[PDB]
């Protein structure tokens, strides 16, 4: 990336939640899987910031909207904290990482990271997020009572 | 079709000579006819499988047997015999003091938990009853299944849930009488209670048992905290005076 | 998953499971990664078979999990396996990681390799001697040259000397780079006698730059006699600007003991 | 989207029953324990009783030959170390922040 | 600015949950009224 | 073969360098007050 990367790295990262967003609406997300999986691979070697978190981001949704363990990727990825997220990835990845807890029969750690997630979101005008967020929050919290 | 199994398949094969049939049709396997035979062999030798104990075949069987029934492809739609399979499995990894891929398996299953399939209603509730101390129920419905034997697990089951009401029964009582215990652990008089007693010692008969607790170790020390606070208190102004 | 039927005896349903574990492994590396133990102890029996496409595989789990150490170690144990060097970029990241451990290694031993220096890997320097003549082919020579002066190896900076490079530019931007670049003495010596060879086999015998590599390293024996040799040509002219030249940028007793080597 | 998470909840329930029931009463007897609990069996309240005991939700004791169920007290929070911690922590924040 | 998150979907006095835990019927009637009609 | 590898060497260390580059005008501004 003379200039190939270091200007479209955030277009790259759009196109990739473009191309996503229309598999979700009229595709199959196993393709589009594979194909975040290799790109991901690819990246991660020659940096290690800007382009390991959306991508995440997305494998962890599509694992999601299935029933996978979900549980083995994240634990073993060093790059869930690439500390420059522009406050937008970290809520996804802490919503995720809350939700894959609770699901997994562990209650104590998932309320600081789904605190954190809440406390992360946009401020104005956001809607359709903060519900479920916030729904499976107190249900947690009513879990442990 | 190179089948080779349609010769012992609804007769019984009790430990007789067919691992070698088994090993045949593995090396066979080695156009979804092909697929759905191998998955109705499968079925078939997990489901054989219980009868012989055979641990680490029943987890290679049950595994293929889940592989088998989760995909998606344009497959058979359901067996008659998958959802006994599941709650065999079920059981088994209950069997084994394992909850949280005990709870990670029951999402895989959409809404069946109440909706119909007994076979998965009844394991569920046992889980539900063993989680808090509810045990009566799981000794009334162990004589009452009605999917299949399920012996190979209910036993194990039974084991773990009298070694813990032992377990119990020895924390905060100092008085008991020596009947009360044939009455709340099932052996009525089989001679088993001295025994039994014997495993977990006890004190003294006159039909009575008694039991001892301190608990006062962690109090009347200041000593222990004395070089932990003082830790603390160095922390506290290390990072209170130091230029960053 | 498939991987329990590595449970079986057969040496067949072994291959099979190795084969699969090999064609599976690009979209479930994580989940495989954990269980490498079984892997190794497959892979480390001498009688079994395909012992060697094991290791390979153990390899490329242990690459796609992030580890360099462990996966380079387990490459080189396959040996073979690892012949392309041009298409797959996981064999580009594992060959940037053996020149790294091969310079690494030789750096270790760079001070004294006589002194009981541990057997380097023959593999590594196997590897390493195909991708300089691959380099090499592709006339990269510049490349070749400053990757052979940096990893402590004098032949395969020899013979990339001679190339399709002009001897005179070559020699020269070798002595550049020692006399600018480099930084330890005991090198820069070496390196001085190894381009004073080709200094002094050139066609043109240039006393020129040899005066600057008896300048580099106190030889006033070679001087003189270089000098000697130059007047014995019947070129007064050349021998009396190589003094001039090296009267200018010596030392009084360099030029005290060229005296007694020359005159007597 | 919840509902595999909100079924494995009636524990909790019993388990708040129990400590308010404890916080409440000092002796009292299982046959009301299990009234007010609508277990549908008192055999069950025992078992239940004891589980809660053991895990350290409560601090009372059962006599089977009786029947009641003697609730211990003994309150002095403020001579136990733990205020000490409850301060530790918000301290240690206030001084990162 | 933003992201809109598509690919998803004193006021009172003091707030405490013990004020919404009533579902009796006013003391006046439901009970006192109620245990106050001569049963003893 | 060599310019990936060489280039891959390269692009590591000068983010490392654009990194600290921040650090060192902090601190100066500091000294100077």
């Amino acid at each position: 990336s003379t200039q190939n990367r270091r200007a479209l790295d955030l277009v790259a990262a759009k196109c990739y939640y473009y191309h996503a967003r229309v598999y979700e609406f009229l595709d199959k997300l196993d393709v589009v899987r594979s194909f975040l999986h290799a790109r991901l691979r690819t990246a991660t070697l020659r940096h290690d910031a800007d382009g390991q978190a959306t991508l995440l981001n997305l494998l962890l949704r599509n694992y999601l909207h299935y029933s996978l363990y979900d549980q083995a990727e994240k634990l073993v990825s060093k790059s869930v904290f690439p500390e420059q997220a522009n406050n937008n990835e970290w809520a996804r990845y802490l919503y995720y990482t809350g939700r894959i807890k609770a699901i997994q029969l562990e209650y104590s750690e998932a309320r600081r990271t789904m605190t954190n997630a809440l406390r992360k979101a946009p401020q104005h005008t956001a809607v359709g997020f903060k519900q479920t967020v916030h729904k499976l929050l107190i249900v947690v919290e009513l879990l442990l009572g | 079709m190179y089948e080779q199994l349609k010769g012992e398949w609804n007769r019984k094969s009790p430990n007789l000579s067919k691992c070698g049939e088994e090993l045949g049709r593995l090396k066979l396997v080695l156009t979804k006819q092909q697929l759905i035979l191998a998955r109705d062999i499968l079925e078939i030798g997990a489901q054989w499988s219980i009868l012989r104990k055979d641990i680490p075949s029943f987890e290679r069987y049950m595994a293929q047997l889940k592989c088998y029934y989760f995909d998606y492809k344009e497959q058979l739609p359901e067996s008659a015999y998958m959802h006994q399979l599941l709650g065999l499995n079920l059981l088994f990894l209950l069997s084994q003091n394992r909850v949280a891929e005990f709870h990670t398996e029951l999402e895989r299953l959409p809404a069946k938990d109440i909706q119909t399939n007994v076979y998965i209603k009844h394991p569920v509730s046992l889980e539900q009853y063993l989680m808090e101390g509810s045990y009566n129920k799981v000794f009334l419905a162990k004589g009452n299944i009605p999917a299949e034997s399920y012996t190979f697990f209910i036993d194990i089951l039974l084991d773990t849930i009298r070694d813990e009401i032992a377990g119990c029964i020895e924390k905060a009582y100092e008085k008991i009488l020596f009947t009360e215990a044939t009455r709340i652990l099932f052996f009525n008089t089989p001679k088993k209670m001295t025994d039994y007693a014997k495993k977990r010692g006890w004190v003294l008969g006159p039909n009575n048992y008694y039991s001892f607790a301190s608990q006062q170790q962690k109090p009347e020390d200041t000593t222990i905290p004395s070089t932990e606070l003082a830790k603390q208190v160095i922390e506290y102004a290390r990072q209170l005076e130091m230029i960053v | 998953g498939i991987i329990s039927l590595l449970d079986e005896d057969e040496p067949q349903l072994k291959e099979f499971a190795l084969h699969k574990l090999n064609a599976v492994v690009n979209d479930f590396w994580a989940e495989i990664s954990e269980s490498v133990d079984k892997i190794e102890v497959l892979y480390e029996d001498e009688g079994f078979r395909s012992r060697q496409f094991a290791a390979l595989v153990a390899s490329k789990v242990f690459y796609h999990l992030g580890a360099f150490e462990e996966s380079l170690n387990y490459a080189l144990g396959a040996g073979d396996l690892f012949n392309v060097n041009d298409n797959s970029e996981y064999v580009e990241t594992i060959i940037a990681k053996c020149i790294d451990h091969y310079t690494k290694q030789c750096v270790e031993n760079a001070d004294l390799p006589e002194g009981e220096k541990k057997p380097i890997d023959q593999r590594l320097e196997g590897i390493v001697n195909k991708m300089f003549q691959r380099c090499l082919d592709d006339h990269k020579y510049k490349q070749a040259i400053g990757i052979a002066l940096e990893t402590r190896r004098l032949d395969v900076f020899e013979k990339t000397i001679l190339e399709s490079n002009d001897v005179p530019g070559m020699l020269a931007y070798s002595l550049k780079l020692c006399m600018s670049l480099m930084q330890n003495k005991q090198f820069r010596n070496k390196v001085l006698r190894v381009l004073v060879k080709i200094y002094m086999n050139l066609e043109k015998p240039d006393f020129i730059n040899v005066c600057q590599c008896l300048i580099f390293l106190d030889d006033p024996q070679a001087v003189s006699d270089i000098l000697e040799k130059l007047v014995k040509e019947d070129n007064l002219l050349m021998a009396y600007q190589i003094c001039f030249d090296l009267y200018e940028s010596a030392s009084q007793q360099f030029l005290s003991s060229v005296i007694q080597n020359l005159r007597t | 989207g919840t509902y595999t998470l909100i079924i494995r909840l009636r524990h909790n329930v019993i388990k708040t029953g129990v400590r308010m029931i404890s916080l409440s009463y000092s002796r009292i007897s299982l046959a009301d324990i299990a009234q007010k609990l609508q277990l549908d069996s008192p055999e069950d309240a025992e078992f239940i009783v004891a589980k809660a005991i053991r895990d350290g939700v409560i601090e009372a004791s059962i006599n089977h030959e009786k029947g009641y169920v003697q609730s211990k007290e003994m309150i002095d929070i403020y001579s136990t170390r733990e205020p000490q911690l409850a301060f530790h922590q918000r301290i240690s924040f206030c001084l990162d922040i | 600015m933003s992201e809109k998150k598509q690919p998803v979907d004193e006021d009172n006095w003091d707030d405490d949950n013990v004020e919404d835990d009533f579902s009796n019927q006013l003391r006046a009637e439901l009970e006192k009224h109620g245990y106050k009609m001569e049963t003893s | 073969g060599l310019r990936q590898y060489y280039l891959s060497k390269i692009e590591e260390l000068q983010l490392i360098v654009n990194d600290k580059s921040q650090n060192l005008r902090r601190l100066q501004a500091q000294r100077n007050e």
